[PDB]
C-alpha cells in the first residue's frame, strides 16, 4: 500500500520506444531532431524554477552526485556507510521523480514527495560522496541550503497553491487570490499574455505592496532592436497598485533554448519551420507572446511534418490562478500508419460536429480543415508526457488559422498497462470486458476529445467597437431563450475569465463531448467495431469513466475544498452528472476487500445509458458550451463547482469513499525517455535501462555539453529569487 | 491542451 508524499521503491518505470521511428528519419530530420530536442530539454529545466523553491538546488545537487558516481559507483559508497539496499532504492526513486517531474512535486496532483530514507543517513551519503570531495563547497552549501526543504513535510508545503497555505513560485510566497485576480485585471489591460511571466509582490518600509509582472526573455533591461516589449518594460499605476513590467526571467537557460533553435534552423525542411523557428528565438530572446503567436501561425501552415515539435510556456494547468504557462517541448516522428484512423475522423467531423447538444450559432462560423496525426515522441521535455495534445491555445489563432491535434502512439502504448488486480472496484465481470477494449476506447474517446471536443465550440465576442462576431439580432440562448446578454471582450481570454476552473471545466466539456459521441453507431465505425463490438466499447467507455470519477477522489483536497487536477476533477463532475440522473444508473457501494480492508465497488447499469445517461449528458454538454461561449463564469463557476462539490452526503459518502480510493491508489509510473547525440557526422539514438536507475542515467547523459554549467546557472537563478518565498 | 495518461 502506498504512503502519501513518497515514491514506492517499487514504482513503474517504462522506457519510450522511440528506435523504429528514429531509424525512419533521413540524416537532415536527424539533425533537426537533434537540435530541436536539445532546446526542449534545455527549456525544461526552467520548469524547476516553475515548481517549487528548492527544486532547482535539488536538481543541481543530483546531477552533481550521479555525475561523480553512476547508480551502481554510488551503490558502493552509500552501502559502505549504512544505507540498506531498500534505503539507497528509495533515493534512486526520488532523484528519478524529480528528474522526471522537473521538480519534487508530483505533475499530476501537485503534491510534494520527498525521499523515503532518513534524511540524517542521505547527509552522510551526500557528504562523503566523490563529488562533495570534488567540490566540497558547491555540494555542502546545496544541501544547507535544500536538505530541509528536500525533506519537510510541514502542512503548508504539502500542496501547490496560492495563498498561505501551498507552494508556488509562479508567484512570491507574500501572493493570494487577491493579488492574482489583480494583476489578471492589469495584465488585461495592457493586452499582455499571461503565459510567460510570473508576479512578485514586495513591500516598502512603510507594508505598501509593489508588483512586479516578470517576462521570460533571454534578453533583460537594456534596450534591444524590439519595440513591442521593450516599450511595456515601465511602471505602470493600476487601481491604487504600482506595477512595474520587467523581463530576463531564465534568461541564460532561454540563451540555451534560442542557440538550439538557431541550429535547428539550418536543418528547417521548409519556409514554414524556419520562420517558425525565427518567430520563437524572437519570442524567447524578446519575452514576446505575440511572436509566439506568429511562429505558432507559421506551425499550424506546416502541414503533416515528418519531425513535429512545439516549444514554449503552452498550459496554464499548473499556475494556481490558471492563466500562466508551463514551459514544454516536444520533438515527434510522424506515424503513418497509426495516424489513418484520425485522417478518416476528419472525414466526417465537420457532420460530426452538428451532432452536439448546442445549436449551430454557438459553433465556430468556418469549418477549418482538421490536421490529425499519431506521433511517436522522441522528446517531450518539462514536468510530463502527455498521450495527446491539441494546440496552439490561442483561440483567436484557433479560430482564424486552425489548429493541430496529435495522438502520440507511444505514450499510448505505455498507458496501456492494466493488470486485473490492479483493476479496482469493479465487480468481477466488468474487470473482463475492461482488459478486452480500454485501448480501443481511448482512440474513440482521445479522438473525439481532441478533435470535436477541445476543436468544437464558439466564442462569443464584442471588438472595441461594439460589433459582434455572431449576430446579436437573431443568436438565442437556448437554456433561457433570450438574446445574448454576456461575451468576451477585447484582451479577454478563457483562461483569464474562468481562471481557476477554465483548464478542468474545458476538460470536462471535451470529455464529455467524447463520452456522447461514443453512443454513436457510426462513430464505431470510422474506429471500426460496428456490432456488439461497437456496443462494448461504449459500456466499458461508460463503465471507465465512472470508475475513473472515483478514482479521481485521490486529487481532491478535502482541507482545502481544492481539486488539483483538472482532468480528475473533470471526471468526478461527469460521474456526479450521471449520479444526479438517478433511475440507478450508477452506483457507487461500500464494500469489504479479500485483503480485509475497505473496498468499493462501482454498478453501471447498461440498459439505461441511453436512456437514462444521454440525455443527462446532453443537457450537461449544453450548458458547458452555452455558458463558455457567453463567457458567464458567476453560472459556468455555479454550474461546474456545483458538481465538483465533495461531501459524505448519502447514499455516495464520497468522503468516506475517498479515504477508500487512497487506501487501493496505485502510482502513476515514470518514463524514461531517450538521448540523441551527435557523434561525429552522424545522429545516434541512446536507450535506457526502464529503472530509476536507467532514469537517473538518461538524465546523467543529456547535457554532456554543459552539465556543470547548467547546474551552476540554476543555483544562481535559484539565489537571485530566494528571497520571495 | 493535453491528454494525460
Ligand atoms: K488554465
Ligand atoms: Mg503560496
Ligand atoms: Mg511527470
Ligand atoms: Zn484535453
Amino acid at each position: 500500500a502506498d504512503t502519501q508524499y513518497i515514491l514506492p521503491n517499487d514504482i513503474g518505470v517504462s522506457s519510450l520506444d522511440s528506435r523504429e521511428a528514429f531509424r525512419l528519419l533521413s540524416p537532415t530530420e536527424r539533425l533537426y531532431a537533434y537540435h530541436l530536442s536539445r532546446a526542449a530539454w534545455y527549456g525544461g529545466l526552467a520548469v524547476l524554477l516553475q515548481t517549487s523553491p528548492e527544486a532547482p538546488y535539488i536538481y543541481a545537487l543530483l546531477s552533481r552526485l550521479f555525475r561523480a558516481q553512476d547508480p551502481d559507483q554510488l551503490r558502493q559508497h552509500a552501502l559502505a556507510e549504512g544505507l540498506t539496499e531498500e534505503e539507497y532504492q528509495a533515493f534512486l526513486v526520488y532523484a528519478a521523480g524529480v528528474y522526471s517531474n522537473m521538480g519534487n512535486y508530483k505533475s499530476f496532483g501537485d503534491t510534494k514527495f520527498v525521499p523515503n530514507l532518513p534524511k540524517e543517513k542521505l547527509e552522510r551519503v551526500i557528504l562523503g560522496s566523490e563529488a562533495a570531495q570534488q567540490h566540497p563547497e558547491e555540494v555542502r552549501g546545496l544541501w544547507q541550503t535544500c536538505g530541509e526543504l528536500m525533506f519537510s513535510l510541514e502542512p503548508r508545503l504539502r500542496h501547490l497553491g496560492l495563498g498561505k497555505e501551498g507552494i508556488t513560485t509562479y508567484f512570491s510566497g507574500n501572493c493570494t487570490m487577491e493579488d492574482a485576480k489583480l494583476a489578471q485585471d492589469f495584465l488585461d489591460s495592457q493586452n499582455l499574455s499571461a503565459y510567460n511571466t510570473r508576479l512578485f509582490k514586495e513591500v516598502d518600509g512603510c507594508g505598501k505592496p509593489y508588483y512586479e509582472v516578470r517576462l521570460a526573455s533571454v534578453l533583460g533591461s537594456e534596450p534591444s532592436l524590439d519595440s513591442e516589449v521593450t516599450s511595456k518594460l515601465k511602471s505602470y499605476e493600476f487601481r491604487g497598485s504600482p506595477f512595474q513590467v520587467t523581463r530576463g526571467d531564465y534568461a541564460p537557460i532561454l540563451q540555451k533554448v534560442v542557440e538550439q533553435l538557431e541550429k535547428a534552423k539550418a536543418y528547417a525542411a521548409n519556409s514554414h519551420q524556419g520562420q517558425m523557428l525565427a518567430q520563437y528565438i524572437e519570442s524567447f530572446t524578446q519575452g514576446s507572446i505575440e511572436a509566439h503567436k506568429r511562429g505558432s501561425r507559421f506551425w499550424i501552415q506546416d502541414k503533416g511534418p515528418i519531425v513535429e515539435s512545439y516549444i514554449g510556456f503552452i498550459e496554464s494547468y499548473r499556475d494556481p490562478f490558471g492563466s500562466r504557462g508551463e514551459f514544454e517541448g516536444f520533438v515527434a516522428v510522424v506515424n503513418k500508419a497509426m495516424s489513418a484512423k484520425f485522417e478518416r475522423l476528419v472525414a466526417s467531423a465537420e457532420q460530426l460536429l452538428k451532432e452536439l447538444p448546442w445549436p449551430p450559432t454557438f459553433e465556430k462560423d468556418k469549418f477549418l480543415t482538421p490536421d490529425f496525426t499519431s506521433l511517436d515522441v522522441l522528446t517531450f521535455a518539462g514536468s510530463g508526457i502527455p498521450a495527446g495534445i491539441n494546440i496552439p491555445n490561442y483561440d483567436d489563432l484557433r479560430q482564424t488559422e486552425g489548429f493541430k491535434n496529435v495522438s502520440l502512439g507511444n505514450v499510448l502504448a505505455v498507458a496501456y498497462a492494466t493488470q486485473r488486480e490492479k483493476l479496482t472496484f469493479l465487480e468481477e465481470d466488468d474487470k473482463d470486458l475492461y482488459i478486452l477494449w480500454k485501448g480501443p476506447s481511448f482512440d474513440v474517446q482521445v479522438g473525439l476529445h481532441a478533435l470535436l471536443g477541445h476543436g468544437s465550440g464558439k466564442l462569443f465576442v464584442q471588438d472595441e467597437k461594439g460589433a459582434f462576431n455572431f449576430d446579436q439580432e437573431t443568436v438565442i440562448n437556448p437554456e433561457t431563450g433570450e438574446q445574448i446578454q454576456s461575451w468576451y471582450r477585447c484582451g479577454e481570454t478563457w483562461d483569464s475569465k474562468f481562471s481557476t476552473i477554465a483548464s478542468s471545466y474545458e476538460e470536462c466539456r471535451a470529455e464529455s463531448v467524447g463520452l456522447y459521441l461514443s453512443l454513436h453507431p457510426q462513430v464505431l465505425e470510422i474506429f471500426g467495431f460496428e456490432g456488439a463490438d461497437a456496443e462494448d466499447v461504449i459500456y466499458v467507455n461508460w463503465l471507465n469513466m465512472v470508475r475513473a470519477g472515483l478514482l479521481a477522489l485521490e486529487f481532491y483536497t478535502p482541507e482545502a475544498f481544492n481539486w488539483r487536477q483538472a482532468h480528475m476533477q473533470a471526471r468526478f463532475v461527469i460521474l456526479r452528472v450521471l449520479l444526479e440522473a438517478g433511475e440507478g444508473l450508477v452506483t457507487i457501494t461500500p464494500t469489504t476487500g479479500s485483503d480485509g480492508r475497505p473496498d468499493a465497488r462501482v454498478r453501471l447499469d447498461r440498459s439505461k445509458i441511453r436512456s437514462v445517461g444521454k440525455p443527462a449528458l446532453e443537457r450537461f454538454l449544453r450548458r458547458l458550451q452555452v455558458l463558455k461561449s457567453t463567457g458567464d463564469v458567476a453560472g459556468g463557476r455555479a454550474l461546474y463547482e456545483g458538481y465538483a462539490t465533495v461531501t459524505d452526503a448519502p447514499p455516495e459518502s464520497f468522503l468516506t469513499l475517498r479515504d477508500t480510493v487512497l487506501l487501493r491508489k496505485e502510482s502513476r509510473k515514470l518514463i524514461v525517455q531517450p538521448n540523441t547525440r551527435l557523434e561525429g557526422s552522424d545522429v545516434q539514438l541512446l536507450e535506457y535501462e526502464a529503472s530509476a536507475a536507467g532514469l537517473i542515467r538518461s538524465f546523467s547523459e543529456r547535457f554532456p555539453e554543459d552539465g556543470p554549467e547548467l547546474e551552476e546557472i540554476l543555483t544562481q537563478l535559484a539565489t537571485a529569487d530566494a528571497r520571495f518565498w | 491542451y493535453g491528454g494525460f495518461m
